[PDB]
RNA sequence: GGCCGGGAACUCAAAGGAGACUGCCAGUGAUAAACUGGAGGAAGGUGGGGAUGACGUCAAGUCAUCAUGGCCCUUACGACCAGGGCUACACACGUGCUACAAUGGCGCAUACAAAGAGAAGCGACCUCGCGAGAGCAAGCGGACCUCAUAAAGUGCGUCGUAGUCCGGAUUGGAGUCUGCAACUCGACUCCAUGAAGUCGGAAUCGCUAGUAAUCGUGGAUCAGAAUGCCACGGUGAAUACGU
RNA sequence: AGAACCUUACCUGGUCUUGACAUCCACGGAAGUUUUCAGAGAUGAGAAUGUGCCUUCGGGAACCGUGAGACAGGUGCUGCAU
């Protein structure tokens, strides 16, 4: 049936469903390359289906929300990861060993009191 | 600048004193403090004492300057070098 | 701030209750692009006699509590300095320190 | 036709007091709902000096989070439209009725 | 090429070359390509000179270099002449449009003058 | 350096709000400066009936004023006359019908604003400063009180240099938020200036939160 | 710093080659947090040197780094009323390091017409041993070798 | 067209819980506290960030938020009005913004946000205007409607190292909007103008990670009037041997 | 957390003196509305219109104006009295 796995990176969120099938990637009503023109995003969308040596044997359909570019393909590689936990169980010390497991908790800090940013104070003069 | 859609601007007193001292033929200067209003072609040949905030300057009104306030005939600040 | 200031913003907002609406269809006719050029003009001529503190752009938002011109809140009618006393008094429903 | 009410508060715990108590009564006389949305709360924020003069590196943060909650009853008897606008709801509540 | 009464670079395209004349600038030589039907990536050393002839000819309706140099100068000098507000800040070199001159006045009063 | 306000830091997790309505943008002012002007007209009614706080909540169509005072015998009158002509002038301060209930505080040492009131008045009344801190103190620490620090500030004595004294004894323990510190104020208008008074007392730690 | 040891951050190897030392390089090049712009001007000067070198990227680009990449370099130390110079071996990421960002300032500071282009140049010359990153490293080769004397003492 | 019947799985929303405690394991230690490493786990040792500021110091700031002892004025130091000033300008400094460009300028097409606001308000769609904007007017007291097709990015083309197709100051003319009123002294638009500036002396500032850098977006104040402040996401580094 | 007027505390000029903002006493008018002239406006002189509510049959409440003095007012000074 459809594994499926929540993906979550920095504002993103991406539903993944894996079939096991051709080799299809369908994000958002459109293929990979159309979706995603960064070939680095692409790699790391690509990325858990390396180490499992099944880039050819599932059939993905993803639809991400929210975040830009990279954030969208982070969220999608750890759906892509959850789905196949799912899927198998035993890829969890390999996605582990990976890093594909854990949720990437970095948010934008946020914009404090005095400050011109998260951490960039403004410039000072002694006299 | 104002809108042309809404025509231009003249304070009423200023333009019944006007219309009154075209009417009359009046050669005293026309005392006002309204530097706002649009100079309209019937104060040519009139001297508008316009306010500048502590005297009326008095300005001769010729052919040019019709369309611009009479407070930029009027300067309001006093400046003569600084050393 | 001055009792004399406070009677001021009170005597700007009655004029304004007072004449608001004969302004507005006198701002009306003269802004109506199918009105008379002779119509428009007497109404420009019109706005120009209404008392100048009836108009609302002539009011200056003051703290309920002191008369502050300064540092106003819409939400809460008062100045920032009001509004922290009246925050931590508790006197303000759902209002605490924020942290996020 | 349909009911719809519409939960606004300040607090959480007085809204869930009231959404649980209008459904129960709606439950209790003959009627149905569809479970109370919790829809999203407006965090209005606010920054303030705290200073009297200068100091503008000091300021407080506020917030009021205005909580909503919204009811369906998707067909309204005779009684339990009537029940609605006689119950009575908590004081920092405000209850929307549309018809 | 020479068009009005001064030297076109014949080495660009036309549109910037255009833009070489007191008066015209990019949306006016655009529109002055336009009506002459020409490309504004084609260089102007590249084309006839019956376009240059109507580029010339269509050059002409647009007040330019030195009629528009007579015509600046004459409303700077009827402001100055005039006495406004506008002529004092024009006859002292301060900027005119209500600009702060207690300090960043410097393109209109040229550069430092120490005490 | 500067405190935060105890009971404003600790609204919402263990002190509760004076004031419970709900409002839009449309009608917060009109009903802030409506419960600021019904506070005021009570203060200076019931300044020597010891109240201590009093709580407004507008349902709908209506305003109910609790008075959480330390003597409410003088507070309600004789057959209640008293506290009708309230409501009567409650009501048409506030512009709609009110409902005036009578909360009777059973420990008046223990409430940090009919200390510092005591305080005050005794400030007034020129007792001397010393005494009347270490009286309230004492009184608090005997009746109950987990803690109770009281600050007293601004000419003391009438002396020309303000200084600023404070007493405590038990636990204030200020940075814990679960803590029930009740804390108020009060302003003595002496000859010589104004005294100021801060009372915090710690009744002990509430498990459990808002619902407690 | 004083206290605190730091744990080394994960990056991602690049796309086209899987090369962690390329991804540094794009980083070193990055600015303004443009990377794709950045791994587009590597990868153009990289095709364009391997074109042009005939061996391959990681191979060209490894001999360029054999060739600007430091093995001393001289710190600064106040003894008295004089500085001393004192040389001092360098790790092997700071080799990296100091040979990508050494070659990222060289080709910024030269005078081709694209970033790729002058980025393509600085590897051919440091590839062909000369270039303004190998007179870097002969600089600061020349200095350590005129105070090893200090760096003598020092041990 | 989630467009419709539908479904409650998912995203999400907002309530309640669970989870992280040096809890387990192995070394070091003084049979201790604790340290280091490992497993498991989404998160590991304070997981990240905020709120939270001890006794006191500087007779620090505020009598112009407010309150208040004392002093001073009371046909004036009080009050009202019109106009002006707070916007001046030989100069000096602080804090910003925009640049000096090719990691870019421009033109066309196209992808991906998060937070917020709204009734004397947000104001679609359609028509007109080169544009600012105008007319008609739907929806919305809002997970509905509107503000509001995010930008950097990507793809194609062009510019070819020049004070330039960089830059956008200044100025002339023509306008739009708000407001009684835009001269002093508003914002914006169009057309023309096209200033300095080619990376900045001595010196000096911020920042250890979703940070710096940059790229847009929203809010308060507000009739109108942000490069300021407050907040929000997108991309996203380098470096820390060490005291 | 926003000076075109307003804000505004400053200047020039024109104006008011129990006062712009209150409470208290006495007298007279319900308030409110429309409109003319002069003045830069403050303001002053008018014209026309309206006479409402509750008692009680004597007057009240709201509001306006006049007159007197208790005062009102002060973003005037001292943050080194607070
Ligand atoms: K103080
Ligand atoms: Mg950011
Ligand atoms: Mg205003
Ligand atoms: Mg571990
Ligand atoms: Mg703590
Ligand atoms: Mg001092
Ligand atoms: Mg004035
Ligand atoms: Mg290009
Ligand atoms: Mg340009
Ligand atoms: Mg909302
Ligand atoms: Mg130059
Ligand atoms: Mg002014
Ligand atoms: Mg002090």
């Amino acid at each position: 049936n459809q594994y499926y796995g929540t993906g979550r990176r920095k504002s993103s969120a991406a539903r993944v469903f894996i079939k096991p099938g051709n080799g299809k990637i369908v994000i958002n009503q459109r293929s990979l390359e159309q979706y995603f023109g960064r070939e680095t995003a692409r790699m790391v969308v690509r990325q858990p289906l390396e180490l499992v040596d099944m880039v050819e044997k599932l059939d993905l359909y993803i639809t991400v929300k929210g975040g830009g570019i990279s954030g969208q393909a982070g969220a999608i590689r750890h759906g892509i990861t959850r789905a196949l936990m799912e899927y198998d169980e035993s890829l969890r010390s390999e996605l582990r060993k990976a890093g594909f497991v854990t949720r990437d908790a970095r948010q934008v800090e946020r914009k404090k009191v005095g400050l011109r940013k998260a951490r960039r104070r403004p410039q000072f003069s002694k006299r | 600048p104002r809108s042309l859609k809404k025509g231009p601007f003249i304070d009423l007193h200023l333009l019944k004193k006007v219309e009154k001292a075209v009417e009359s033929g009046d050669k005293k200067p026309l005392r006002t403090w309204s530097r706002r209003s649009t100079i309209f072609p019937n104060m040519i040949g009139l001297t508008i004492a316009v306010h500048n905030g502590r005297q009326h300057v008095p300005v001769f009104v010729t052919d040019e300057m019709v369309g611009h306030k009479l407070g930029e005939f009027a300067p309001t600040r006093t400046y003569r070098g600084h050393a | 701030a001055k009792q004399s200031m406070k009677a001021r913003e009170v005597k700007r907002v009655a004029l304004a209750d007072k004449y608001f609406a004969k302004r507005a269809e006198l701002k009306a006719i003269i802004s109506d692009v199918n009105a008379s050029d002779e119509d428009r003009w007497n109404a420009v001529l019109k706005l120009q006699t209404l008392p100048r503190d009836s108009s609302p752009s002539r009011q200056r938002n003051r703290c309920r509590q002191t008369g502050r011109p300064h540092g106003f809140l819409r939400k809460f009618g008062l100045s920032r300095i009001k509004v922290r006393e009246a925050a931590m008094r508790g006197e303000i429903p759902g209002l605490k320190k924020a942290s996020w | 036709q349909r009911i719809r009410i519409r939960l606004k508060a300040f607090d959480h715990r007085l809204i869930d007091q009231a959404t649980a108590e209008i459904v129960e009564t709606a439950k209790r006389t003959g009627a149905q709902v569809r479970g109370p949305i919790p829809l999203p709360t407006r965090k209005e924020r606010f920054t303030v000096l705290i200073s009297p003069h200068v100091n503008k590196d000091a300021r407080d943060q506020y917030e009021i989070r205005t909580h909503l909650r919204l009811v369906d009853i998707v067909e309204p008897t005779e009684k339990t439209v009537d029940a609605l606008m006689r119950l009575d709801l908590a004081a920092g509540v405000d209850v929307q009725i549309s018809l | 090429a020479r068009i009005a009464g001064i030297n076109i670079p014949d080495h660009k395209h036309a549109v910037i070359a255009l833009t070489s004349i007191y008066g015209v600038g990019k949306t006016r030589s655009k529109a002055i390509l336009a009506a002459a039907g020409i490309a504004e990536d084609v260089k102007i050393s590249e084309l006839s000179e019956g376009q240059i002839d109507t580029l010339r000819d269509e050059v002409a309706k647009f007040v330019v270099e030195g009629d528009l140099r007579r015509e600046i100068s004459m409303s700077i000098k009827r402001l100055m002449d005039l006495g406004c507000y506008r002529g004092l800040r024009h006859r002292r070199g301060l900027p005119v449009r209500g600009q702060r001159t207690k300090t960043n006045a410097r393109t209109r009063k040229g550069p430092r003058k120490p005490i | 350096g500067q405190k935060v306000h105890p009971n404003g830091i600790r609204l919402g997790i263990v002190k509760p709000w004076n004031s419970t309505w709900f409002a839009n943008t449309k009608e917060f002012a009109d009903n802030l400066d409506s419960d600021f002007k019904v506070r005021q007209y009570l203060t200076k009614e019931l300044a020597k009936a010891s109240v201590s706080r009093i709580v407004i909540e507008r349902p709908a169509k209506s305003i109910r004023v609790t008075i959480h005072t330390a003597r409410p015998g003088i507070v309600i009158g004789k057959k209640g006359e008293d506290v009708e002509k309230l409501r009567k002038v409650v009501a048409d301060i506030a512009g709609v019908p009110a409902q005036i209930n009578i909360a009777e505080v059973r420990k008046p040492e223990l409430d940090a604003k009919l200390v510092a009131d005591s305080i005050t008045s005794q400030l007034e009344r020129r007792v001397m400063f010393r005494r009347a801190m270490k009286r309230a103190v004492q009184n608090a620490m005997r009746l109950g009180a987990k803690g109770i620090k009281v600050e007293v500030s601004g000419r003391l004595g009438g002396a020309e240099i303000a200084r600023t004294e404070w007493y405590r004894e038990g636990r204030v323990p200020l940075h814990t938020l679960r803590a029930d510190i009740d804390y108020n104020t009060s302003e003595a208008h002496t000859t010589y200036g104004v005294i100021g008074v801060k009372v915090w007392i710690f009744k002990g730690e509430i498990l459990g939160g808002m619902a407690a | 710093p004083r206290r605190r040891v730091i744990g080394q951050r994960k990056i991602l190897p690049d796309p086209k080659f899987g090369s962690e030392l390329l991804a540094k390089f794009v980083n070193i090049l990055m600015v303004d947090g443009k990377k794709s712009t950045a791994e587009s001007i590597v990868y153009s000067a990289l095709e364009t040197l391997a074109q042009r070198s005939g061996k391959s990227e990681l191979e060209a680009f490894e001999v360029a780094l054999e060739n600007v990449r430091p093995t001393v370099e001289v710190k600064s130390r106040r003894v008295g009323g004089s500085t001393y110079q004192v040389p001092v071996e360098v790790r092997p990421v700071r080799r990296n390091a100091l040979a990508m960002r050494w070659i990222v300032e060289a080709a910024r500071k030269r005078g081709d017409k694209s970033m790729a282009l002058r980025l393509a140049n600085e590897l051919s010359d440091a590839a062909e041993n000369k270039g303004t990153a190998v007179k870097k490293r002969e600089d600061v080769h020349r200095m350590a070798e005129a105070n090893k004397a200090f760096a003598h003492y020092r041990w």
